[PDB]
RNA sequence: CUCGGAGCAGAACCCAACCUCCGAGCAGUACAUGCUAAGACUUCACCAGUCAAAGCGAACUACUAUACUCAAUUGAUCCAAU
């Protein structure tokens, strides 16, 4: 076998070994086999796939408890009748991209619930808009002549 | 009114969504005299690269 | 069957073909116009005076004296280093998967440039800047095949495909020399010439090839590990382990940075006539072959 | 234009040409707006976005420069990262 | 040709951005400080005249 | 000898003469006269020129505020300065 200066045992010996590289490291947030993932066609005839990815929130063991309430709430509308948080992505041809997109939400949604953040976000406009009709509508409540 | 659907009406709830016209483009000419770069951008389905027989 | 075998029988029937019964097929010879006769001639399709029917008319682009188009456009370097680009000619994995399928390419030996060349699955021209094949995303889907594979550049979603499958990629680079000789290698032998050693990348392209997120053939082995995990966690799947695989000495088989070819060490000459290969001893050249 | 060089008996390309314009692979011809740096300080932001664009060529002109340059600058390039990369090809286009 | 009367300049930010942009003014006033919007820094900062670029 | 307005050319567009008249080769105010982008106009070619929704960022809940007033108020490529 040839082995010139620039031998890979050579530019790095202390990572020698026929079997450095291919072994996988022992010491894993998300478990896959507790995800249901789904591929349909977006549109298809449009040209970009779908990958879908469902679990039933409660059930999961894999996310802490007080993390599973705080994303049922703000997550309320992507939850379905049967628990099974539901998410969607659509935005590429492969369907790695497109589960790879939907795994990253997952891992989003669990870093929101935990950062538990503070900090004023600055206010959409059509929720300005509402902020103005729901203050007309405590103003117009009454109270009973006789409690 | 999720309640209504899910317990009172046994029944999924129907979601909708406000979806706009398509937006309008002038039929695609082989030589688009004068126009910008961005021009055949307007007639693109996808933004990943492709290759052909390759 | 009123083809084959109704074109042949009916030939029986017919006089002997010779040399004097052959004629081109229709339309296959388009007459030949000659300025003769009232159609013609006169004229003869020049106009009346003028530069036209003189042929003195001014060169292609000028436009009489108006400032030219080709002129008035102020320059912009849209093409300035074109010829010192470095080009890569895309391989897909649906081209890879087809050349597979088809038997063309043999998945169960390291694959190269050496060996898609030689199953006409890529064409690459040196003399045109071609720097090697880049893999490419397209058709990742549907890629199954396990190889062990060795090529210039490839995208991050080409290298979970391979990866997934229990299969290995490594990124190797070519000067134009050594591409050209591993590429076409017969053509090599017969100028008697000792294999040379495979050139470093230049500076620019280091970076590149000594990171194991490219699986540079120039990187740590012991950073490996890492980024292949990390491409099965992001793209959802389980890195299989392939030190169990059967296979698993010929997917680790890989070319030492300086050589060319699996098995030949540089300044080896071969003798394909003689089926034999000439070792060098000299100390002074076993030096330079080897360093 | 050199149809038949002397030396070579080739044609050649006319260099002024591959100064100023970018050949598509598709057969289109881009080009910067003749006076995109002179005298912004008199023109308006809208006339100087305008001269600023990267622009299309049409049938005539794109035939004119296809006779003035050879076949080497019709190959298609496969450069590292071009940032015209996406443009080569076209899509969805009829007749 | 003979007469004369503005002269542009150019007004340089005071972000230390290195933005600059040209601007007209009168040859016989005083030298601009204008707030300008710098791209760089994203906002509105001061910018005073350096050169004369040429007369008006 | 280039540019604009009017008549000839009465009503979509276009329309000449060493035809009939009057002008232009700036000025003033801003300093978001910032960025970006559908769809269009076009001086009969090209070059050049013109108008713009939405969007970003501003301004803003007094400003016929959002592509400044203004008819023309102007000069390609190479090259030079930086
Ligand atoms: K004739
Ligand atoms: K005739
Ligand atoms: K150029
Ligand atoms: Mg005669
Ligand atoms: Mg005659
Ligand atoms: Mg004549
Ligand atoms: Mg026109
Ligand atoms: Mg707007």
């Amino acid at each position: 076998e040839f082995k010139s200066i620039y031998s890979l045992d050579k530019l790095y010996p202390e990572s020698q070994g026929s079997d450095t590289a291919w072994r996988v490291p022992n010491g894993s947030d998300i478990p896959l086999d507790r995800l249901t993932i789904s591929y349909c066609r977006s549109s298809g005839n449009k040209v970009n796939s779908k990958a879908e990815v469902r679990f039933h929130l409660a059930t999961a063991e894999w996310i802490a408890e007080p993390v599973r309430q705080k994303i049922a709430i703000t997550h309320k509308n992507k939850i379905n009748r049967l628990g099974e948080l539901i998410l969607t992505s659509e935005s590429s041809r492969y369907q790695f991209r497109n589960l790879a997109d939907c795994l990253q939400k997952i891992r989003d949604m669990i870093t929101e619930a935990s950062q538990t953040p503070k900090e004023p976000t600055k206010e959409d406009v059509k929720l300005h808009r509402i902020r103005i009709e729901n203050m007309n509508r405590e103003r117009l409540r009454q109270k009973r002549i006789h409690s | 009114v999720t309640y209504i659907f899910h317990q009172l009406l046994d029944m999924r709830e129907p979601v909708f969504e406000f979806v706009r016209p398509p937006p309008y483009h002038p039929k695609q000419k082989r030589f688009p005299h004068r126009q910008p770069l961005r021009y055949l951008d307007r007639y693109r389905d996808s933004h990943e690269p492709t290759y052909g027989i390759y | 069957q009123g083809g084959g075998a109704r074109a042949l029988d009916l030939l029986r029937g017919l006089p002997r073909v010779s040399l004097a019964n052959l004629k081109p097929n229709p339309g296959s010879k388009k007459p030949e116009r000659r300025p003769r006769g009232r159609r013609r001639g006169r004229k003869c399709g020049r106009g009346h005076k003028g530069e036209r029917q003189r042929g003195t008319r001014p060169r292609l682009g000028f436009e009489g004296g108006q400032t030219p188009f080709y002129i008035r456009i102020p320059k912009y370097g849209f093409n300035e280093g074109h010829s010192f680009r470095r080009q890569y000619k895309p391989l897909s994995l649906n081209r890879l998967q087809y050349l597979i399928d088809l038997g063309r390419v043999d998945p169960s030996q390291p694959i190269d440039l050496t060996q898609l060349v030689n199953g006409r699955g890529v064409t690459i021209q040196p003399l045109k800047r071609d720097y090697g094949v880049q893999l490419v995303e397209e058709g990742a889907d549907t890629f199954t095949a396990k190889v062990n594979i060795e090529v210039q550049l490839a995208s991050e979603l080409a290298i979970a495909a391979i990866e997934k499958n229990g299969g290995v990629v490594t990124t190797a680079f070519y000067d134009p020399r050594s591409l050209d000789i591993v590429c076409k290698p017969v053509p090599f032998f017969l100028r008697g010439q000792p294999i040379p050693k495979r050139m470093l990348p230049p500076e620019e392209l280091v970076p590149y090839y000594t990171d194991a997120k490219n699986r540079g053939y120039l990187a740590d082995p012991a950073k490996f590990p890492e980024a292949r995990l990390e491409l099965a966690r992001k793209y959802g799947y389980i890195l299989p382990d392939i030190t169990k695989d059967e296979l698993f000495k010929m997917l680790c088989t890989r070319k030492d940075p300086r050589q060319i070819f699996f098995g030949l060490a540089p300044g080896w000459v071969v003798n394909m006539a003689d089926k034999k290969i000439l070792k060098p001893t000299d100390e002074n050249l076993l030096k330079y072959y080897t360093s | 234009l050199t149809y038949f060089s002397a030396r070579k008996g080739k044609r050649k390309t006319v260099k002024a040409v591959i100064d100023r314009f970018l050949r598509l692979h598709c057969g289109l011809w881009v080009r910067r707006k003749a006076g995109y740096k002179k005298k912004l300080w008199k023109k308006t932001p809208a006339r100087k976005k305008r001269l600023r664009e990267f622009v299309f060529c049409n049938k005539t002109q794109s035939k004119l420069l296809d006779k003035m340059t050879t076949s080497f600058w019709k190959r298609r390039n496969w450069y590292v990262d071009d940032p015209y990369q996406k443009y080569h090809d076209r899509t969805n286009l009829k007749v | 040709k003979s007469k004369s009367k503005n002269i542009l300049v150019r007004m340089v930010s005071e972000a230390g951005t290195g933005f600059c942009f040209n601007t007209k003014r009168n040859r016989l006033r005083e030298k601009l400080t204008l707030l300008h919007y710098d791209p760089v820094v994203k906002q509105r900062v001061l910018f005073v005249e350096k050169k004369k670029i040429r007369s008006l």
